């Protein structure tokens, strides 16, 4: 019994601490969205002759 | 699907210049109508030749 319990407290912070890696890691990435990939098209003329 | 935006163009060139088409006719008919209304007044005005 205390060797099983030594190591159930000893992965209960990994869970919490994998658990605040992924809000720092998805509000990154919701700055990520926006024109990020707007200036990756190498086809800039056909795409203002078809807006005009 | 944006980076070709190639012959997706030529489809709007072409309902582009019929519709161009379809506005010189129509203000064609409304230069023949007022030559229509050019002749009723100065026949019915009462000379003639």
């Amino acid at each position: 019994l205390p060797d099983l319990h030594r190591e159930l407290i000893n992965s209960s912070i990994r869970l919490r601490y994998d658990k605040y890696q992924t809000r720092e890691a998805q509000l990154l990435e919701d700055t990520k969205t926006g024109r990020d990939v707007a200036a990756g098209v190498q086809n800039p003329k056909s795409i203002s002759e078809y807006y005009s | 699907k944006l980076e070709n935006l190639k012959d997706k163009l030529p489809d709007i060139k072409s309902i582009h210049s019929k519709l161009l088409l379809r506005i010189g006719k129509l203000q064609g008919l409304y230069d023949s109508v007022q030559v229509i209304n050019r002749e009723v007044e100065g026949l019915s005005e009462g000379r003639t030749s």
